[PDB]
């Protein structure tokens, strides 16, 4: 039932828990709520492609096989600016040193 | 519904609820104000932190059975240090 | 004193060796946890319950000692160490339903070595 | 006799064990005088009916790390006496292990115990990975928090 979700735009990574019967929309209202952007100031994303508010979390692929507490599903976001949206951009984290030689 | 911000060594940011983040007895210690700066820990560890907070209050006295927390080699020693320095 | 006739000793022996080597359905040898008891360091509690502790290896040393003086002391012995092996471990136990099927095969095999 | 430990009881009691980790467990049983007793070992997502005894004392673990395991939610498994003919069930799973221990199992699995001390990390740290799961520490800490109630 639930899904385990990571919103992220360039340097910013919103940690959230949802149901996979709510839509796209109440999920643009958690945002909303976090980051002060109305849902018409926001495009979420699975995968490079564009969701519909309209749609169920689970209508979307984010199930409880996809999107768990220990590994979350990532949602893209792209904001709003002078009515026209930016490109999806999201910052890669950092990268772990080489693997230690007593480790392998 | 209280959320706190995390600010990695890299500038990443980490929006989590508060009482995710009360997990790690440093954290709740600092917050004891609803940013932390972590000018030690990077944001490929902090990301994996934050996953370890949600896992806890998830499974933590539950009654679906659990499963392991995942951790890749090359994180492994960077992640224990975090975790040693967040008491978590 | 006396040693036994031989065709005796050659009974006794022949129908223990069945019931040693009696492997049910399943291909498993029944007797393996009867062969040789455990110490009394090991399981005293077996001691405590058990007066006239017995195993496999006692009783196939009482046939090469010439012990048993009839087919009968051989079966006394028999069916004293599967009513050890149920007063110890009770029903519902493996055990206790191996030490059963042991002795049926005791009786089946001296009923054929007896024809 | 030590406060944990099994009661001779002598009355029969039908369990189910049930491996529902990802890990290869080891049923540990604790005798009449409260000294730990390796059982044969149950590979994930393995059930076994098996046969014990009414005041008996059981403890889970990892095989081959000897990380504790919880059974119906908790550390100590003790079978009453079947109502009815009904088996008692013992589900077996991976506790909710803290970040530092979960990161000490991982390194641990990876590390020889030679080569701790050779990891480029905080010195505390070396003693934390060289303190092994241990069946005796556990009972020792459970028997604390009995005598404590
Ligand atoms: C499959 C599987 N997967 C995962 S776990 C597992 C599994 C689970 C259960 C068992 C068998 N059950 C038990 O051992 C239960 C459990 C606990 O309550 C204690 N206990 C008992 O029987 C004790 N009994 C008692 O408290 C009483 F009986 C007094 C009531 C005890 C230990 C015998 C004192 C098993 O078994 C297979 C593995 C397993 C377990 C234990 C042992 C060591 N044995 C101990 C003594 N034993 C015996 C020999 C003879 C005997 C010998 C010669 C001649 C005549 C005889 O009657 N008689 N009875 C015995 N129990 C041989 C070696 C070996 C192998 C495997």
């Amino acid at each position: 039932m639930d899904v385990f979700l990571m919103i992220r735009r360039h340097k910013t990574t919103i940690f959230t828990d949802a149901k996979e019967s709510s839509t796209v929309f109440e999920l643009k209202r958690i945002v909303e709520g976090i980051l002060k952007r109305p849902p018409d100031e926001q495009r979420l994303y699975k995968d490079d492609q564009l969701l519909d508010d309209g749609k169920t979390l689970g209508e979307c692929g984010f199930t409880s096989q996809t999107a768990r507490p220990q590994a979350p599903a990532t949602v893209g976001l792209a904001f709003r600016a002078d009515d026209t949206f930016e490109a999806l951009c999201i910052e890669p984290f950092s990268s772990p040193p080489e693997l230690p030689d007593v480790m392998k | 519904m209280m959320y706190v911000k995390l600010i990695s060594s890299d500038g990443h940011e980490f929006i989590v609820k508060r009482e995710h983040a009360l997990t790690s007895g440093t954290i709740k210690a600092m917050l004891s104000t609803n940013e932390v700066n972590f000018r030690e820990i990077p944001s490929h560890v902090l990301s994996k932190v934050c996953m370890y907070f949600t896992y806890k209050v998830r499974y933590t006295n539950s009654s679906t059975e659990i499963p392991e927390f995942p951790i890749a080699p090359e994180i492994a020693l960077e992640l224990l240090m975090a975790a040693n320095f967040l008491d978590c | 004193l006396s040693p036994n006739p031989p065709k005796l000793t050659k009974q006794m022996n022949a129908i223990i060796d069945t019931v040693i080597n009696y492997k049910d359905s399943s291909g498993r040898q029944l007797s393996e946890v009867f062969i040789q008891l455990p110490s009394r360091k090991e399981l005293p509690e077996y001691y405590e319950l058990i007066r006239k502790p017995v195993d496999f290896k006692k009783i196939k040393e009482r046939i090469r000692n010439h012990k048993y003086r009839s087919l009968g002391d051989l079966e006394k012995d028999v069916m004293l160490l599967c009513h050890n092996a149920q007063t110890f471990n009770l029903e519902g136990s493996q055990i206790y339903e191996d030490s059963i099927v042991l002795q049926s095969v005791f009786k089946s095999a001296r009923q054929k070595i007896a024809k | 006799r030590p406060v944990l430990r099994s009661v001779n009881s002598r009355e029969p009691s039908q369990v189910i064990f049930c491996n529902r980790s990802p890990r290869v467990v080891l049923p540990v049983w604790l005798n009449f005088d409260g000294e730990p007793q390796p059982y044969p070992t149950l590979p994930p997502g393995t059930g076994r009916r098996i046969h014990s005894y009414r005041g008996h004392l059981w403890l889970f673990r990892d095989a081959g790390t000897h990380d504790g395991l919880l059974v119906n939610q908790t550390e100590l498994f003790v079978p009453s006496l079947n109502v009815d003919g009904q088996p008692i069930f013992a589900n077996i799973t991976l506790p909710v292990y803290t970040l530092k221990e979960r990161c000490l199992q991982v390194v641990r699995s990876l590390v020889k115990p030679e080569n701790y001390r050779r990891l480029d990390i905080v010195r505390s740290l070396y003693e934390d990975l060289e303190d092994h799961p241990n069946v005796q520490k556990d009972l020792e800490r459970l028997t604390q928090e009995r005598i404590a109630h």
